[PDB]
């Protein structure tokens, strides 16, 4: 009884005429997605530390299966319809070995923004943390880490590719959250991404809005097929 | 003939700069500050060798670790089975196994070996490690040691000689031999191993994959006409199979400047852009007869202080903890013998004067008398005393020399 | 030792001087040894070489270290190299292959001799 | 006893399987770094001279081993974690012969900025000096020096490459600071870099923030290997 096993088939008809997945439509349909989906919201002045210099504003844990969904009334895109395709696709697999592409949009600022990547940092958070409320010794820009400095006067969307730097055979996706091992902190996430502002100058009254979109890469692979966890229909989100 | 070019525009994405991460196997466009605007590189000769920055070359160089004495007269420690020396096995060296130089209120300096310094520049690592043991003995001395490599262990809580023989080990003889090397393996559950020490990001140091232990097999024996002490000097180098994985935040720093600002409530060195500072006058402060720290000769340019933490006492004054400046400055006060003779003093103490959302600093000479005057001034401001009564604060005689850079303070 | 004479001792001979050794050395090189090519690009004047004088092995100093002063890190000799200028008062002396000339360059070789007993360690 | 010398090896096992430095990861790891690290902070109006025309705002000494670290509370990136990779890499060597790449970011201004390079200027400072407090006859723009004029309306990050113009065999790194020779002022640094503003128009109330990042070049070389000076662990910066 392999996962695909037909003991005695009673097929009354011939098969349906073969299409290619791109004929009566013009694209090849297979399970690969570089479609970009959201990851976070907005920040205000009252969130940042008293000394906001070389201090990151966001601590983003890197998970192929996305972040732990949290419904708000300010953000209906999480509440009325669940998280995007990517985390539901990764829910049917166990391991990954590729890097992720990050597209980041910062709208309330016209001043320079930085983005740094910390591969070896243990991914023990399932939600992004902002400013003052960020753990100390975190959201401090490091020196010798992969980074990208961009001016918002030129372009206010940052596109970078986060590499796969894990000292292991695989990368674990769909990791539990609260209480450990040595496989949940160094082998699950690609690490953390720190987003900060070059200047220590105060945040505009209206505040700043950071929308992080991400996609899969080419050297990325969903290695082992697991059973699908029971899903929730978005169509029944009103009763 | 001015032909039209109706050739479709191309969608292009503007960006401020070229990659900040890329360091090799690519081109980096830049505005060369030269007269020749082509591919230009420094001229060389045999007087000026190629870059000597091969990782395998550097980390192959032997570094010295904390030595220890090996006495043969000790009737207790010099017995069969005793543990003479041990430590975790990893590229970086255990801080307690390194030559240290500590300083009061400063940073501890560690004499790290080539393999350790480089490894602190990379996140993960792997390969065999070469531990060379040098003995300060002569032909008369004689012994045998059993050095082992215990995988999966990081302490000597359950470590003994009769258990070390059950793992990768070597038995060295000390019979007219002063030097030997024990190249320890790389036995790991994984391919690469994370560095034990790293950039401040979490409150926990990672663990080494194994543990090396040196035991006694046949106790050291010397004679009457020979030194009973044989100092042992352990040295470390990386094996030919040693590799370093990913560049990360240095777990080390230079000892050029060991000055640091710990979580100790330093009083914030004004603000950035509001320094250098000098002692000057202010027309809104007692008709510019008293002294305050300015940062500009232009009016309305008083040095503002940064974010003072809310855990500081309101009645407290401050002290310079870094480089300071000299300044010339008060008559005797009623009821007390407090009087400051006209002369040049070194800035030491200070009292914060708040004026709305902006906070400034008032200078005080580094003298036993000045500390008490700033003591009272700090107390008078805490009780909201009349501005005219706190006036008898140092006087303004003339401007003073500017500071090299930011001046630090403390409660 | 084992002969009517002592053991056979190795010899090192340069110009007008001979050094004797009895055991195996311990050696190393500061940096990649080479042949100077940009030095002729610094002086228009013809360079001069004095092999008979410069190739000579010279003894310049002998320091004594006792047990009471022997501690880990104890600096026995700390001088700027190359500076081997010795004169009656603190004042390069013309008494040896040394020249009072403006510029010079050369490669150096340092040999350290120590003669201990069969019963000491350090 | 050369620096690498094994008198009697007792190797119980075979060697570990060889990886290339780029196999279980995808990059070749050798000691070459074009990773960009910070060099300075921000400037205000009260810092500049009364006549701020053709007067530079910053006097940057050019050192491969970086500047002399100075800890501040306004800048934690120097205080909690020491200077970047570059000055710790150059600490194990004695000489250099290449040029440096400078990336400069100016954020509080939308007016034109200039950058000039003075090779023959003696590098006798270990810290940058700003405005009024700059030595006279310095921070005055020169005529026939390598320079680059850039408008902040187009792009607010300047990327230039400073050449190696020393009348000597090598370039000395890790130079002492205070009291001389003829090797410490003309043979150590690549010279000085002057950063000024095209206009004499006053600086905005919020002030301007200049972050200078730099990297090594290709014609650059760390020639002679010296012993490593004792280091300091960044992990012990809280006790």
């Amino acid at each position: 009884t392999p996962n695909v096993m037909q003991p005695t088939p009673l097929l009354p008809t011939t098969n349906d005429g073969r299409v290619t997945f791109g004929e009566a439509f013009n694209d090849l349909k297979d399970l690969a997605r570089r479609y970009q989906l959201y990851w976070e919201g907005t920040i205000l002045e009252g969130n940042l530390r008293a000394i906001r210099r070389n201090s990151a504003l966001v601590q983003l844990p890197l998970y192929p299966h996305g972040l732990r969904i949290q419904p708000d009334v300010n953000n209906p895109i999480w509440n009325i319809m669940r998280d995007g395709h990517i985390p539901v696709i990764s829910s049917g697999f166990r391991y990954f070995r590729g890097g992720l592409r990050l597209r980041i949009v910062v709208e309330g600022l016209n001043s320079c923004v930085w983005v740094q990547h910390h591969p070896d940092r243990p991914s023990i958070f399932s939600r992004p943390i902002i400013g003052r409320y960020i753990a100390a010794k975190d959201a401090y820009r490091n020196h010798a880490y992969a980074a990208y400095v961009q001016n918002m006067s030129v372009n206010r969307t940052i596109e970078v590719e986060v590499p796969f730097y894990q000292p292991g055979l695989y990368g674990m996706l769909n990791a539990s959250d609260n209480n450990t091992s040595f496989d949940r902190l160094r082998f699950t996430g690609l690490g953390d991404l720190l987003i900060g502002i070059e200047g220590e100058q105060p945040i505009p009254k209206e505040g700043i809005e950071i929308s992080v979109y991400y996609s899969i890469a080419d050297d990325f692979s969903f290695n082992i097929f697991c059973g699908f966890p029971p899903m929730v229909y978005c169509d029944e989100t009103y009763s | 003939d001015n032909p039209p070019d109706p050739t479709p525009a191309k969608f292009f994405v503007p960006i401020p700069s070229h990659s900040w991460a890329h360091g090799t196997n690519t081109s980096e466009p830049t505005n060369t500050l030269r007269l020749d605007g082509g591919v230009v590189g420094v001229g060389r000769s045999d007087d000026i060798g190629t870059s000597d920055t091969a990782i395998s070359g550097i980390i192959g160089v032997y570094g010295l670790l904390k030595p220890f004495d090996w006495n043969a007269n000790d009737t207790g420690r010099n017995v069969g089975g005793h543990l003479l020396w041990s430590m975790p096995v990893h590229p970086q060296v255990d801080k307690d196994q390194v030559i240290q130089v500590m300083t009061q209120s400063k940073l501890t300096q560690y004499y790290l070996p080539p393999i350790s310094v480089v490894s602190s520049l990379y996140a993960y690592t792997r390969g065999s490690i070469k531990y060379k043991f040098l003995f300060g003995n002569n032909p008369r001395h004689n012994a045998r040691l059993l050095v082992a490599y215990i995988p999966g262990i990081s302490s000597d809580n359950r470590l003994t000689l009769e258990r070390a023989r059950n793992s990768a080990h070597v038995v060295f003889s000390l019979n007219e031999v002063s030097e030997f090397v024990f190249t320890v393996p790389y036995i790991t559950d994984t391919m690469w191993w994370p560095r034990k020490y790293g950039g401040p990001q979490a409150a926990g140091e990672f663990v080494a994959p194994s543990y090396i232990c040196m035991f006694i097999l046949n106790p050291l024996v010397a004679m009457e006409s020979v030194p009973s002490i044989v100092t042992i000097v352990p040295m470390i180098a990386a094996g030919d199979d040693f590799e370093v994985a990913v560049p990360a935040q240095p777990a080390v720093g230079l000892s050029r400047n060991i000055d640091v600002i710990y979580p100790k409530d330093s009083i914030i060195s004004f603000k950035s852009g509001y320094f250098p500072v000098y002692v000057g006058s202010w027309h809104s402060f007692f008709d510019s007869t008293k002294a305050i720290l300015r940062y500009g000769a232009v009016s309305d340019h008083i040095a503002q202080l940064g974010n003072i933490p809310a855990n500081v006492n309101r009645k407290a004054f401050w002290i310079v903890v870094g480089d300071t400046i000299k300044f010339k400055t008060l008559d005797k006060i009623n009821g007390t013998e407090w009087f400051i003779p006209e002369g040049e003093y070194t800035l030491g103490y200070g009292v914060v004067w708040r004026d709305g959302a902006y906070a400034y600093m008032v200078p005080y000479p580094l003298t036993p008398l000045g500390e008490k005057i700033a003591q009272y001034t700090a107390s008078l401001l805490a009780s909201n005393t009349a501005i005219s009564q706190i006036r008898p604060i140092p006087d303004y005689i003339v401007d003073s020399a500017a500071s090299k850079d930011n001046i630090l303070w403390s409660p | 030792m084992d002969r009517p004479e002592g053991s056979e001792e190795r010899t090192v001979q340069t110009s007008n001087v001979v050094l004797g050794e009895t055991n195996i050395e311990s050696q190393d090189i500061a940096s990649k040894e080479y042949s100077p090519t940009w030095d002729r690009l610094a002086s228009s004047e013809v360079s001069d070489e004095y092999p008979m004088l410069t190739d000579r092995w010279l003894f310049w100093k002998s320091v004594k270290w006792e047990v009471n002063d022997s501690a880990f890190g104890k600096m026995l000799v700390q001088e700027k190299f190359p500076q081997s200028w010795v004169q009656m008062d603190v004042n390069i002396p013309n008494f040896i292959p040394f020249n009072i000339h403006q510029y010079m360059r050369a490669d150096f070789e340092v040999k350290i001799y120590v003669n201990p007993n069969d019963f000491v360690s350090g």
